[PDB]
């Protein structure tokens, strides 16, 4: 999940 | 284009100085202060790779994207490229992998050892 991690 | 220009007349704003993360400032955002860790702050953005494909933007969603300052919820090179923005800015960063996603990738649009592009508006900050 971009623009998570 | 914006991508070959921040790449070529950016700005290495890491600690390292490994050109890791690269930044031009487009519009000079409001007074002097920049967040701290662990605010909440409001982007908009837009990502461009390698390739032109546009891979994400806010703005098509009509909605910021929000997180918390400093504390890795985001890539290196927005917890890095934020907290240099003041309230109001836009500026153009050159990510690469170290600062992204590495050799992982980040499916489905991003490959392994991307270098991306990110247009960012600071739209607000709050503790």
């Amino acid at each position: 999940q971009f623009p998570f991690v | 284009g914006a991508p070959a220009t921040v790449t070529e007349q950016g700005e290495d704003i890491t600690s390292k100085k490994d050109r890791g993360v690269l930044k031009i400032v487009k519009r000079v955002g409001n007074g002097e202060e920049t967040p701290m860790i662990g605010d909440k702050v409001y982007v908009h953005y837009k990502g461009k790779l390698s390739n032109g494909k546009k891979f994400d933007s806010s703005h098509d969603r009509n909605e910021p994207f929000v997180f918390s300052l400093g504390k890795g919820q985001v890539i290196k090179a927005w917890d890095i490229g934020v907290a240099t923005m003041k309230k109001g800015e836009i500026c153009h960063l050159l990510c690469k992998p170290e600062y992204a996603y590495g050799s992982a990738g980040s499916l489905p649009k991003i490959p392994s050892n991307a270098t991306l592009f990110f247009e960012i508006e600071l739209l607000d900050f709050k503790g």
